[PDB]
RNA sequence: AGUAUGAAAAUGAUUAUUUUAUAAGCAAUCAUGAAUAUAUUAUAUUAUAUUAAUGAUGUACCUUUUGUAUAAUGGGUCAGCAAGUAAUUAAUAUUAGUAAAACAAUAAGUUAUAAAUAAAUAGAAUAAUAUAUAUAUAUAAAAAAAUAUAUAUUU
RNA sequence: UAGCCUUUAUAAAUAAUAAUUAUUAUAUAAUAUAUUAUAUAAAGAAUGGUACAGCAAUUAAUAUAUAUUAGGGAACUAGUUUUUUAAUAAUAUUAAAUCUCGAAAUAUUUAAUUAUAUAUAAUAAAGAGUCAGAUUAUGUGCGAUAAGGUAAAUAAUCUAAAGGGAAACAGCCCAGAUUAAGAUAUAAAGUUCCUAAUAAAUAAUAAGUGAAAUAAAUAUUAAAAU
RNA sequence: AAUAUUUAAAAUCAAAUAUAUAUAUAUUUGUUAAUAGAUAAUAUACGGAUCUUAAUAAUAAGAAUUAUUUAAUUCCUUGGAAUAUUAUAUUUUAAAAUAUAAAUACUGAAUAUCUAAAUAUUAUUAUUAUAAUAAUAAUAAUAUGGUAAUAGAACAUUUAAUGAUAAUAUAUAUUAGUUAUUAAUUAAUAUAUGUAUUAAUUAAAUAGAGAA
RNA sequence: GAAAGAAUUAAAUUAAUAUAAUGGUAUAACUGUGCGAUAAUUGUAACACAAACGAGUGAAACAAGUACGUAAGUAUGGCAUAAUGAACAAAUAACACUGAUUGUAAAGGUUAUUGAUAACGAAUAAAAGUUACGCUAGGGAAGGGUAAUAUAGCGAAAGAGUAGAUAUUGUAAGCUAUGUUUGCCACCUUCGACUCAACAUUUCCUCUUGGUUGUAAAAGCUAAGAAGGGUUUGACUGUUCGUCAAUUAAAAUGUUACGUGAGUUGGGUUAAAUACGAUGUGAAUCAGUAUGGUUCCUAUCUGCUGAAGGAAA
């Protein structure tokens, strides 16, 4: 290994904060998507925008992917997530079966919340 | 109701399927704002690119001209010709 | 190796301005003091020009390579010279001329005007769009594959 | 030659790209134990056999004061018991590139709908170049679970991409330079000084451990929980 | 206290979210540290300085390491409210009371916006003179890194065809201006020439050299 | 209640399939049996799959004829996926198409068939070696990485040690370091001697110290600190190495382009000459042996050794 890819094995505090913020943003996006759908469905039934926003009973999304994203068991929120799953991917060939998320290529775009139950 | 979607991240490190989805959605460059009438189809498409994009719901959409007008900064002066 | 002329450059010496004897690397660019020069509108607290205070950024150029600051190629510098051109043809395209004809006008020829078929004495609505017709295979004649021909004016 | 690139055009043109709907079940309401609507749940039309999971059949491995089949010993007067040797059965437990009876996600992929049209496909007439590739990540073959190794699979970047970060850096993290301007949002990465930018909270460390390239079995000393 | 394990949130408990809801069901989260082991040849090598805090005593420092977090702290549902803080002003006796503010952490690209300029296309205009056009100028949008390659548009140079003009001119050179500038033009200065095969349009090329 | 039939359910594709392996097959594609021996036929084949082209694959339908079946229908070889070869040039037939003045002919064409190019998209009907006498065009189409090996260490301790695993020893298996050996990779196209050495410490000697029923003493053995100083001369060989001789306090191990050829040498390795043994028909060749035998360099910069001038004191 003569070429030096000087990437540290762990993240800095600032990196971790940025990661957390990014995670929070994707959750927010999902929430917005569900909310807009609900609003649209209220409008279709025949309420005003404000009335729809007020509504006690929020409509859950019917499409599959959205419904999965909504579930925390499948796609957890940043507040829900463990410290470890925010900053460590599962890597079967690593010692500890764990690897920094920053070592994943395009980790800033690519999402990866859920690790295996005991790894 | 309308999703105001914004292409927050670039499409440089992004695979080709996700690029194609972004193109279909209508977003060109980074930070280029697009309003979309809400429906299941557009919602699913947005979910597919959830990490590149910032979405927020709105009462009304805005045409490109309106958006431009909103953007324009205040010229702090009033011309008086003589 | 003509004759004039020659502030063309490389190159040498000298003078002037400016910087330089505690500072380290493509010697430039950008920031920025100072010094000097010029300026018949510097009215100035001015403008331009020249100059390695000081600060920041800055890994020659080409070639060949997956990849070159490379200790890979090539160049001492400047001046001059040094590389997709012609002929005879064919196919496309664009325009222009003429146009069911064109070129040529002496005739002759080339292309077009009919599609086929290895080739032969075969060759396009019997009452209309293919469901008709022509050709090649086949045949008594159709059907069948293929391509072509037809819905005031021929293309 | 095809693949990928370019130019000029053609339409009774959207055929392209992306997603949704499509299914199953439950509850509620309305009609005729069925149908429709609404809401919710379910990795949700069709195709599949990798991961995972599993030991079924196949191929392999282990154990039985268990049973049967024979054999070798052994005690009394050929019969009999025990300590057994293998095989077979029974029961329990295990694994495999060429085992999958269970089984994902990603994937392949169809209709209509919506969204992309200052956008795509297809076709027609013409021009190319290229066929030494590299690294990173993931899943493998070879190698020794060695190589800046080698061989291909998928994605990205470099190739041909300047800019910010990673001390310096082809391939990593961001992000694509038409020309400026420099007020505002920022990305990745940073905020004691060098060096543009910082203040807090709660724990732990005392080894300069560490502070952007994490060195192992094991040992000692503590600390919690039982 | 002693012996022996484990270093765990599966179970268990605690806390939080979602469905009927003072409870039940389902989901999500929470379970050690230090040292030794430790190791080669130009020179210490976190990039370097340097970083672990301390009462008296500061209008003042107290990780710049590791782990979990925040953008002053606490409740309620990004937002408001309360709480103290900090700074400031006023009033009263260096303190107290009142009120105003700050709470949007910041840096950061050739990213995006704004601000202007250019070209190209699409869609609207305006002005001036296939007028369904051309030129120029507006507005909105999209696009403009590029090797191999493809396509489009220009300029310099030399010759041929046509061709005014003139030493107050032309050409070449130097210096300083000008025009979004390989080019040309203005002025000054110099040297030549009684003068552009000149401007412009065509036709062509021994038509552009830091790379053999 | 009994007999017979029709059968259904469960299981099975582990047998069998002309033939490998895979998929399929009991609704059988497997097996038996009647007829038959035909469809192991003739012209057009769309449309798909696959696909650079050349080819390859499935195939509806139309037309002619055939075999089986009461009929429905089925058959354009085999349950499927291998069982193969272009043109050119010859050859054989059929076709009635051309017939170089006309007629015949020849010769060519169409249709069907034939043999191989296995380096198997086949260059020709037909082609092996050698060069250290070689030549031209190009390409690189010890250092670096690795650490299997090697060297060193650690953990655990079977076992030796008169008794006791751990004074000293330490099987096989375990965890590391090193980049000193032999390899592997292919980014990257000279051994020894002399001379002068610089550095490391994993210490051979000298200094300090722990352990040593195996430290009585003296010699040792083993371990910790320690790089200040020191660490060989000869015979043999080109050798480093090694064997030995004589010494020494000791004759340590490396790194430095296995330091040092613009500093020396040139014995080894190395081309031209020649011979020997072996190999080859031979030219010639060799992880062979032997004699002979070719590079040079005035120092520009860095650096180092000395010596001046200038200077800001
Ligand atoms: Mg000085
Ligand atoms: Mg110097
Ligand atoms: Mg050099
Ligand atoms: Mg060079
Ligand atoms: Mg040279
Ligand atoms: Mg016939
Ligand atoms: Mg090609
Ligand atoms: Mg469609
Ligand atoms: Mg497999
Ligand atoms: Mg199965
Ligand atoms: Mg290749
Ligand atoms: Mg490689
Ligand atoms: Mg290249
Ligand atoms: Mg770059
Ligand atoms: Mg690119
Ligand atoms: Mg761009
Ligand atoms: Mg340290
Ligand atoms: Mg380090
Ligand atoms: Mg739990
Ligand atoms: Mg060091
Ligand atoms: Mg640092
Ligand atoms: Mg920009
Ligand atoms: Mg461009
Ligand atoms: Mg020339
Ligand atoms: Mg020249
Ligand atoms: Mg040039
Ligand atoms: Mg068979
Ligand atoms: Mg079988
Ligand atoms: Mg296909
Ligand atoms: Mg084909
Ligand atoms: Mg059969
Ligand atoms: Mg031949
Ligand atoms: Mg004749
Ligand atoms: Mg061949
Ligand atoms: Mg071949
Ligand atoms: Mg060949
Ligand atoms: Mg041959
Ligand atoms: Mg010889
Ligand atoms: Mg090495
Ligand atoms: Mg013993
Ligand atoms: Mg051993
Ligand atoms: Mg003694
Ligand atoms: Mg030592
Ligand atoms: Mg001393
Ligand atoms: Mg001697
Ligand atoms: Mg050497
Ligand atoms: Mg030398
Ligand atoms: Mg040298
Ligand atoms: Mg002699």
């Amino acid at each position: 290994g003569g070429l030096l890819w000087k990437i540290p094995w762990r993240m800095s505090t600032h990196q971790k904060t940025r990661q957390r913020e990014r995670l929070r943003n994707v959750d927010q996006v999902i929430k917005q998507l569900t909310l807009g759908l609900h609003v649209q469905r209220c409008q279709d039934k025949g309420l005003t925008y404000q009335e729809a926003m007020e509504s006690k009973k929020k409509y859950k999304p019917r499409s599959k992917s959205l419904r999965l994203l909504n579930k925390p068991s499948v796609f957890p929120k940043e507040n829900q997530m463990s410290s470890k799953d925010k900053y460590w991917t599962f890597d079967k060939k690593a010692v500890g079966y764990r690897k920094g998320i920053h070592k994943v290529p395009k980790w800033t775009k690519i999402s990866i919340r859920k690790a295996p139950k005991f790894f | 109701v309308f999703y105001k979607v914004t292409l927050s991240r670039s499409l440089i490190g992004v695979p080709h399927t996700t690029k194609s989805i972004v193109k279909s959605l209508g977003l060109g460059k980074r930070g280029s704002i697009v309003y979309k009438k809400v429906n299941p189809a557009i919602a699913g498409s947005l979910a597919k690119v959830k990490e590149l994009v910032k979405v927020e719901v709105t009462e009304h959409e805005l045409t490109p001209s309106q958006q431009r007008e909103l953007r324009k900064s205040n010229p702090g002066f009033i011309v008086e010709k003589r």
